[PDB]
């Protein structure tokens, strides 16, 4: 069953420091009784401070077990980087293996790179989250 | 062939009135906390019939070996004290004989234990618990005070309210702080609840869907920067039953049919814990012979509570062992009969006194 | 009469001192053995040993009356069953005269009985409460189930323990706003009651800012909050019922009375307090009652027996009777009189049986 | 004084035990009463002591009904009763023993009290002894203390009951003394008990009951005499 | 067969009782043990019963050493016992209660133990009762069917125990013929009580015990005209 449920949710976390974790906000939040999972419909990920320039999240539906072990992004998923480089760089493939406690930046299938200028396709995607570089 | 009728009779009799008589003490002993947990205003006073009727055959299972303990003592003080038994022995009848005589009614005590604790307790307590996961709860949390803090399940949760309507719902600013007790890291350990108004929603299937108008849920320690706080308009956390399974753990519930085998260490300390109960029938009956011989100086009634006080050690030893074991420190290969070992060369010593006296004299 | 009431009298005295030892050592037995599973390498087996000795005088105090019941027992059986109780009656002595002997100790034991309980009785209780609450809530944020939750405005104040000295361990408070939004979580080490306030040990509060703008943390090692509550009423909630004072039951039954809120609970601790010595006078009653009659010259062991026996029906009876007036709303007054009645009426009708 | 019993009778639940038995005990003269166990001989002697309440008769002593009396009235009357076990103080000394009844007596005083002990300790011969404890007493010294403990309350008839039950034949001359020392006084003792030749030996009269009903009465003479005892209780191979 | 006694001797706490005490009952002969009270009469009794264990000697019975028995083993041995008080089956009727003990006996078959059964019935003039529960039974009836159970037990030494302890002079006939009948069947039978004339009347000698050793034995005649015994036991009042 569902132990908590929410709607309409506007989440806050602060980091250990006191800076913002990130901006979050969902449609509906579902927690099963079985396992510790949480369902994020239509989450809008900020991380404000996680690298000072937040990166702008549009994925449809997000997935969330007990930890933040993986939370999948499934459906429409969207990396807006808006770092200072003004080409959104934005990632849709089909899922996105965000890594909260690993904090990397991996892709589950091939990266398609929507950036501004140009757009360019890569095979996977190996690139920390803290450096923001473009690497396959 | 007729002095073992007549023995089985008085055994069986005495034990009958006995165990009578325990099983109204235990009962009414019993129903002391559970009214008092109904007038503290938890529970149902409509359901208590049915608690007792369903837990009468855990009751039963532990009463029965100590009811033939006492009318084993009993019947063969009242043959000692006018001097039936000193007959019977002055004319052949020894006390191998003797229990030989008494380890009948106690093989039917036996049969009659191992059927309640093998195939009644566990479905007594199954209908119990399924019948007690009902509106009770909803009860509780409708007992609410306008400014009484409920700390449900001890010192884990609270639970508040501001103002809550007769009817039930539209409560006033609620409050609910949990804490858990595991490692919580750092944000699990202490989250709050605070919502406007907050409603109760019954569910379809489940019990109720707690319907919060609109609040936030904190989550963090009191002197830690982190804080995940979640802005909501409605929130639905179902609410437990405080007596649900606090009583009752679901390792009693289980058929002795499904604690074969497991490699769980609960239910294979709990498949011999089931096992006991006739072991101890047998080793009371063993040791409740030679000490129910009494001279009238000393009457009939004089060791008793003794009996009581060693049953209870007993019973709570056997307990004791069983926790330590089902949570791993005492190997299961030991497992818990060296308790009946012990129990047994006690009595096994206490048998032999006379004849080993005897022979000391050579 | 002065070498026959004496010899009845430090007769009677002495079975029951002997039989209330027993029964004392006993309860702290299974005391201890029911409060052994708390240990958890914060509260020792020192802590619990010294726990139930500080408590032993409390459970000495609410089984004194089965100790009187079972040791006049005893002590008039041992008088009957040889044959004295009979050549006293027949060298003119007569029943009435017999009681007023028997009775004469337990007017002394009554009296000393009150008064252990109500000037004895709360001091060590509370002691001991608060030694163990003290070692087993200095602890986290709320990570004691003897703590104490509060509220005044719209902060809501929590406490690990509370100390006889008035001081409190582990105050953390939550502070919302209008909109119910927090706005801090603060965790002071301990408390101290200065006459004029509260002051604060070591706090750790956290201010978290309602905006997205930076959260902080502040430490004031000495910060003062101004709260409502006091220490004497904080004393007396945590308390159980049947552990105050007959005064302080007095008082706190017109302190609860004033406001409105119930206090029914304390009504009958009240009561059961205040009317002991009736109750053990009917129990010594019906005593005296059993001697002269069904067992008149039995074993001494059925003596036993049957007033353990008598001793645990009555303490059940007058246990479910207990919630039942709550319950049922029946007076409370009731709950206490019914049982010792009862007794005293079928003493009276056995001894007129003679 | 002269204690009378007339027309006692008491049913028990099932059948009755005694039916129209009068007796009569004159003061200085011993009575005995002896009869089959399964008679009313111990009902009758205790409906007269007053254990056991009397379904009708009146038991009166010199002309004052004390029928309904408890037995701590009739022992204010004036009868006494001597228990046949042990039933001494066992905790308190002989000299104890006895001060401790005769503090009950309401006319004596302090003065008096004293010289009255002095006086019951030196009649019965129980001076030297004057300190053990009870119950270090043997069973001679014990039943001269327990008679004296007796004495000292003033009765006007005394009641003994089994006085020579399990006594080897030396000390029964001890107990006649004692009895002949009592009616000396004045005294009138009732004595019943299961030894009949010491109990006819000693008995100036008897009555003896069969099913509730006295059948006989008389001297020793003549109740050894009496075919319906002979055929009943005596038998006639006795004596 | 003989029942002998060796040397018994047995120390109390801190006192001897009893010391270098020696019987001997013949199969076909009774005799009793007299005594005061105090002395070691009773003890000696139950060292030769079994109820107590002798610091030294040897009760040894045809050159069988069963000081070391326990009761069951006496009793398999050849030697009884009749305890004082009554110790007949209660809710069991008196058929019932003899074939408890008739059942096992080894030697004897079904047929074999139901004729046995209508003997011991008819031979002890009970066979009327036969059907009655143990607790109807009056005094006589129930002492006779004790007897029977203890001879079905097939005894040859049977030590009563008080039999004459609270019985009218008239129902003393009667035990005494079951003794005489007892007696002719061919059992030693060892009798103690203090009824010292019924038991010096019927028995065919007497041990006396007096401070724990014997101070005299034989026939009646010797026993009376004996001067210790009169001095310390019978005083000369006695006959
Ligand atoms: C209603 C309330 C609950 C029940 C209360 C008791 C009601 C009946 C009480 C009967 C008492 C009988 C008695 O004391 O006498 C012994 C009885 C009769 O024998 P008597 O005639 O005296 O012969 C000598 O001899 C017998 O045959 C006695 C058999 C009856 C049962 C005796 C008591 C057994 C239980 C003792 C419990 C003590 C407390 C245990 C607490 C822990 C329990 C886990
Ligand atoms: C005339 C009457 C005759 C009859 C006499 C009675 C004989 C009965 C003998 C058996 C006694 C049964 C005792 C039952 C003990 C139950 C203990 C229990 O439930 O607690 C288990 C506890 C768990 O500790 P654990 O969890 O390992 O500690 C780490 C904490 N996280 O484990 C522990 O911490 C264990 C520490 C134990 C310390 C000692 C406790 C005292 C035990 C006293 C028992 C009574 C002895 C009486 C003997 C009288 C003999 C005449
Ligand atoms: C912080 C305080 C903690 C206190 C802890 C107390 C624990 C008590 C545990 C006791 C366990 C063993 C019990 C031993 C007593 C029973 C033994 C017995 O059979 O004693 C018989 C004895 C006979 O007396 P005797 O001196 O022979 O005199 C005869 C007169 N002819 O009888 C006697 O007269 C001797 C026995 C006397 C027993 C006295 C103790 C009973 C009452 C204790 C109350 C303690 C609390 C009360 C309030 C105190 C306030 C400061
Ligand atoms: C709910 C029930 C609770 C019962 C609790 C346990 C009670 C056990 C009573 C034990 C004492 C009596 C034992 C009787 C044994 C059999 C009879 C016997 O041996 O004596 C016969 C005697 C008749 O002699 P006499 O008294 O002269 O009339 O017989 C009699 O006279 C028998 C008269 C017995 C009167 C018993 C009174 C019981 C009072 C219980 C108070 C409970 C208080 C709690 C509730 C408030």
């Amino acid at each position: 069953t569902i132990d908590y449920y929410a709607e309409n949710a506007h989440s806050l976390q602060y980091q250990e420091d006191g800076s913002l974790d990130y901006e979050m906000t969902a449609v509906k939040l579902e927690h099963q009784k079985a396992t510790d999972i949480t369902f994020v419909t239509t989450p809008d990920l900020l991380l404000f401070r996680g690298n000072v320039q937040p990166w702008h999240i549009q994925s449809a539906r997000a997935e969330v077990g007990p930890k933040g072990k993986e939370v999948e992004l499934i459906d429409d998923v969207r990396v807006a980087r808006t770092d200072a480089k003004g080409q959104p760089s934005i990632l849709t493939t089909t899922r996105l293996t965000v890594f909260p406690d690993k904090n990397y930046a991996q892709t589950e299938q091939a990266v398609k790179i929507d950036a501004a200028n140009g757009v360019t396709t890569a095979v996977g995607m190996k690139a920390y989250l803290k450096d923001s570089r473009m690497h396959l | 062939m007729i002095v073992f009728r007549y023995l089985s009779r008085e055994v069986l009799v005495t034990m009958s009135a006995v165990s009578a008589v325990l099983l109204v003490i235990i009962m009414s002993g019993r129903f002391i906390k559970y009214l008092a947990q109904a007038a503290q205003g938890l529970l149902d006073p409509g359901s208590l019939f049915l608690i007792m009727a369903f837990r009468i055959p855990g009751f039963l299972q532990l009463i029965l070996p100590l009811g033939l303990f006492l009318g084993i003592l009993l019947a063969y003080g009242r043959l000692y004290l006018e001097s039936e038994m000193t007959v019977l022995s002055a004319t052949g009848m020894s006390q191998k004989r003797l229990l030989g005589y008494t380890m009948a009614p106690a093989l039917l005590v036996a049969i009659l234990v191992a059927w309640l604790s093998l195939f009644l307790a566990p479905q007594g307590i199954n209908q119990f618990a399924l019948l007690l996961n009902k509106q009770d709860t909803l009860t509780e949390f409708d007992t609410l005070v306008p400014g009484r803090f409920q700390a449900m399940r001890d010192g884990t949760r609270v639970t508040y309210t501001e103002e809550l309507s007769k009817d039930r719902g539209e409560l006033a600013g609620i409050f609910i702080s949990q804490k858990d007790l595991n490692s919580s890291n750092q944000e699990r350990g202490i989250s709050i609840l605070v919502a406007e108004k907050g409603t109760q929603n019954i569910q379809a299937d489940g019990s109720r869907y707690l319907i919060l108008h609109n609040g936030y849920r904190y989550d963090g320690n009191p002197g830690q920067a982190n804080y995940r706080a979640i802005q909501y308009d409605t929130y639905g956390v179902m609410l437990p039953k405080p007596e649900a399974s606090s009583e009752v753990s679901e390792r009693d519930a289980v058929p002795t049919a499904d604690l074969f085998g497991s490699d769980n260490p609960r239910y294979q300390a709990e498949l011999q814990w089931r096992l006991s109960t006739p072991l101890l029938v047998f080793v009371v009956t063993l040791l409740a012979v030679p000490l129910s011989r009494v001279n009238p100086r000393q009457g009939r009634f004089l060791k008793l509570l003794p009996a009581i006080l060693l049953y209870m050690g007993y019973l709570a030893l056997l307990i004791a062992v069983r926790g330590q074991l089902d949570k791993g420190k005492i190997p299961m290969a030991i497992g818990l009969w060296w308790v009946h070992g012990l129990f047994l060369a006690i009595g096994l010593l206490l048998f032999y006194w006379e004849p080993l006296r005897l022979k000391l004299a050579s | 009469m002065v070498k026959l009431d004496r010899y009845i009298g430090v007769t009677v005295f002495v079975a029951i001192l002997a039989v209330l030892g027993v029964i004392l050592g006993l309860a702290l037995l299974f005391a201890f053995i029911d409060e052994l599973n708390d240990i958890s390498a914060s509260y020792g087996i020192g802590d619990a040993l010294r726990f139930i000795f500080l408590t032993a005088p409390r459970r000495a105090y609410d089984m004194l009356p089965m100790a009187a019941l079972i040791g006049c027992l005893v002590g008039l059986g041992t008088l009957a069953s040889n044959s004295e109780l009979t050549i006293m009656r027949a060298a003119g002595v007569s029943l009435s005269r017999i009681v007023w002997a028997v009775m004469k100790p337990m007017l002394v034991l009554m009296l000393a009985g009150i008064l252990v309980g109500e000037y004895v009785a709360p001091w060590t209780e509370n002691i001991a409460q608060s030694g163990r609450a003290l070692a087993q809530g200095g602890g986290d944020s709320q990570s004691s189930k003897r703590g104490l939750w509060h509220r005044q405005g719209r902060e809501y104040i929590h406490i690990n323990a509370v100390q006889p000295n008035g001081v409190l361990y582990g105050v953390t408070r939550y502070r919302f706003d209008e909109q119910r939004g927090l706005e801090s979580a603060s965790f002071a080490k301990r408390a101290r009651f200065e006459t004029d306030h509260w002051q604060l040990e070591e706090v750790t509060t956290t201010l978290l800012h309602p905006r997205e703008k930076r959260s902080e943390v502040v430490k004031l090692p000495t910060e003062r909050w101004d709260a409502q509550l006091s220490p004497q009423l904080l004393n007396t909630v945590v308390m159980e019922p049947e552990a105050l004072s007959i005064s302080g039951l007095w008082q706190y039954i017109h302190y609860l009375a004033d406001q409105g809120l119930n206090n029914n609970r304390y009504w009958l601790a009240f009561w059961t307090k205040v009317l002991q010595p009736l109750v053990t006078a009917a129990l010594v009653l019906m005593a005296i009652s059993f001697i002269f009659g069904p067992l008149r010259s039995v074993t001494l062991g059925q003596r036993i027996f049957t007033g353990v026996l008598v001793g645990f029906v009555f303490r059940i009876a007058q246990d479910l009777l207990g919630p039942s007036s709550l319950v049922f709303d029946f007076p409370p007054l009731l709950a206490v009189v019914i049982p010792a009645s009862i007794c005293a009426l079928a003493g009276v009708w056995l001894l007129r049986r003679a | 004084a002269t204690l009378k019993a007339q027309h006692l009778a008491k049913s028990y639940k099932g059948r009755q035990v005694v039916r129209d038995v009068s007796m009569s005990i004159d003061s200085g003269q011993i009575v005995g009463l002896l009869g089959p166990n399964g008679a009313g001989k111990t009902t009758c002697f205790y409906m007269i002591v007053g254990l056991v309440q009397a379904d009708q008769g009146v038991v009166r002593i010199d002309e004052q009904n004390v029928t309904h009396l408890p037995m701590h009235g009739r022992a204010r009357a004036g009868i006494g009763y001597l228990p046949q076990e042990a039933s001494i103080f066992r905790k308190l000394s002989v000299s104890d023993n006895i001060m401790a009844i005769l503090e009950t007596r309401s006319d004596l005083d302090r003065n008096g009290r004293k010289e009255a002990l002095e006086g019951l300790l030196q009649e019965f011969h129980i001076h030297h002894i004057r300190d053990n404890l009870g119950m270090s007493l043997s069973g001679g010294e014990r039943r001269r203390v327990e008679i004296a403990r007796a004495l000292a309350s003033a009765p006007k008839f005394i009641l003994l009951d089994e006085p020579f039950a399990g006594v080897d034949p030396i000390s029964v001359g001890d107990i006649k003394q004692i009895i002949h020392h009592l009616k000396a006084k004045g005294i009138g003792i009732l004595i019943t008990d299961h030894n009949v030749r010491e109990t006819l030996d000693i008995c100036e009269t008897a009555y003896i009951v069969n099913d509730g009903q006295l059948i006989a009465e008389g001297d020793a003479e003549s109740i050894l005499a009496n075919d319906l005892v002979k055929e009943v209780y005596l038998g006639h191979e006795f004596r």
